[PDB]
């Protein structure tokens, strides 16, 4: 699916994303944005032989099997496809996870390169959420 | 742009009391209202952000609520450390706003001042000038009128106050007026009131010198 | 371990301009924005300004005319520069750290005062009482500091050792210049018996002057 800014941010919001570990909703808008440009089937093979996944381009290396990786740790115990869903559920729950180590959202490098420390509020102000 | 108005400005409480602060917005500002703790002459600091979520190292006697317009912040069981200004911050589009401050305050009991007048010193008459000074020291509650009498008749100009901030031990508050005046004009007038009028006075305290008697 | 330290020109001349700087340490200014905030002299916090880590400022609405933020990141400085002074902006000046909306790391501040006086040293005048019954427990003694800029005056009553009973009170302005009082609280039995001196430095003039306070006279 590709998803409209606010329709994300209302469904970001739903699965409890606002201010999940003291980011505000707007700083998964914006990564959303430039790691998928909010399309739910992104997938893109990386180097490594891993491929990201889904809208929050989530890797299989370490959060999800895909079959296809060497050294799978799969640490968010989810088949890679489950990522490739329309529901963002599992997706989002494994963003939870993520956020929760130790580098939170700098695991992104689309956020820490486009997003940390500009006004990421803009990609809500306008939603009604 | 969004204003906040803050209620109340100052607060007295004992510790151990729950106090409530409030923020108002003109504007929705859709929870982004953060609150700062400022201490006597020190930098603010965070206490909660995003309306509700405390800080690191925050007590759990901190609690913040709100959404929309209408922010608050519990403090339950006053603890002696938190005592000073607290100030809340929108955060929804620029410019910011913070309100403009609670000052949380020791309550205590009752107390009347010491007013002492001080007649000018001799080595000001020598320069020409007449500082007479009334010190009106360690009462309660803060609220207190001073005024100035020369020969009978009240003056307001030339006089000076200053407060201090509340008693470290005793929570006190203590206050000097200046009336200041010319050697001359000084030396034209006799009796110098200082009267005081304070709660515990049913009728005010006064303090006068007469420039004649020594 | 996030550090903010401002540094600003302490005393200015009014309708020139200024300009503070806000070193940071610990964080690096491309991933944060900084703000400024300042505080006159009994008064709330007021909001002047930001520059968000990707260099867009942004400004409070009624002084955007005389405030200009800008930084170099390589040198982790953000610079405060304000233009067209007035004595109204005779406060302490902070730059704070915002990390996703709360200024949460703040530095010291800094002490502008916006003035045209000119160095001069107090005026330090012994306060005695009037020869009243000063056969009760205790008596109240001062010193009037007079006529001073810039601030601070120190005052200490002998040499510090009497401490208890002390109350300096906050110095008013007058007219460019500052006064400032002290009480002290000594019983009958302490004077004139002993002495108390009030002990006054004004460092900007490099002036200590102290005053014994003796009774008065008839």
């Amino acid at each position: 699916k590709v998803f409209g800014r606010c329709e994300l941010a209302a469904a970001m919001k739903r699965h409890g994303l606002d201010n999940y570990r003291g980011y505000s909703l707007g700083n998964w808008v914006c990564a959303a944005k430039f790691e998928s440009n909010f399309n739910t089937q992104a997938t893109n093979r990386n180097t490594d032989g891993s491929t990201d996944y889904g809208i929050l381009q989530i890797n299989s290396r370490w959060w999800c099997n895909d079959g296809r990786t060497p050294g799978s740790r799969n640490l968010c115990n989810i088949p890679c496809s489950a990522l490739l869903s329309s529901d963002i559920t599992a997706s989002v729950n494994c963003a939870k996870k993520i956020v929760s180590d130790g580098n939170g959202m700098n695991a992104w490098v689309a956020w820490r390169n486009r997003c940390k420390g500009t006004d990421v509020q803009a990609w809500i102000r306008g939603c009604r959420l | 742009d969004i204003q906040m108005t803050q209620s109340p400005a100052s607060l007295s409480a004992s510790v151990g009391e729950t106090v409530t602060i409030t923020c108002r917005a003109s504007g929705n500002i859709h929870n982004y209202l953060a609150w700062y703790q400022q201490k006597q002459g020190k930098s603010p600091q965070l206490l909660v952000y995003y309306t509700t979520t405390l800080a690191d190292g925050v007590p759990s006697r901190f609690s913040g609520s709100g959404s929309g317009t209408q922010y608050s912040l519990k403090i339950n069981s006053l603890q002696p450390e938190d005592f000073g200004s607290y100030y809340c911050q929108h955060f929804w589009s620029t410019p910011r706003t913070f309100g403009g401050g609670t000052k949380l305050e020791i309550k205590r009991a009752d107390a009347a001042p010491t007013v002492s007048i001080f007649p000018p010193s001799s080595e000001q008459l020598t320069s020409g000038g007449a500082s007479v000074v009334c010190f009106l020291n360690n009462f309660y509650p803060k609220d207190i009128n001073v005024k100035w009498k020369i020969d009978g008749s009240e003056r307001q100009n030339g006089v000076l106050n200053s407060w201090t901030d509340q008693d470290s031990k005793d929570s006190t508050y203590s206050m000097s007026s200046t009336l200041t005046l010319t050697k001359d004009e000084y030396e034209r007038h006799n009796s110098y009131t200082c009267e005081a009028t304070h709660k515990t006075s049913t009728s005010p305290i006064v303090k006068s010198f007469n420039r004649n008697e020594c | 371990q996030v550090q903010l330290k401002e540094s600003g020109p302490g005393l200015v001349a009014p309708s020139q301009s200024l300009s503070i700087t806000c070193t940071v340490s610990g964080f690096s200014l491309t991933g944060y924005g900084v703000n400024w905030v300042r505080q006159p002299p009994g008064k709330g916090l007021e909001w002047l300004g930001m520059i968000w880590g990707d260099g867009n400022t942004d400004y409070n609405s009624a002084l955007k005319s005389r405030l200009s933020i800008s930084k170099d990141n390589s040198k982790s400085q953000v610079f405060l520069k304000m233009n067209s002074l007035h004595t109204d902006d005779t406060a302490r000046y902070y730059c704070a750290r915002e990390r996703d909306y709360r200024l949460d790391y703040w530095g010291q501040g800094t002490t502008l005062t916006v003035s045209s006086a000119s160095t001069t040293p107090p005026s330090v005048f012994p306060l005695a009482p009037g020869s009243a019954a000063q056969t009760n427990s205790m008596v109240t003694l001062g010193c009037l500091v007079k006529g001073y800029f810039p601030e601070p005056v120190t005052v200490t009553w002998n040499s510090g050792s009497l401490s208890s009973g002390v109350h300096t009170f906050p110095a008013v302005l007058q007219s460019d210049l500052y006064t400032l009082s002290s009480s002290v609280t000594v019983p009958s039995s302490p004077r004139p018996s002993e002495t108390v001196t009030c002990n006054v430095a004004h460092p900007a003039s490099s002036t200590k002057v102290d005053k014994k306070i003796v009774p008065r006279d008839c």
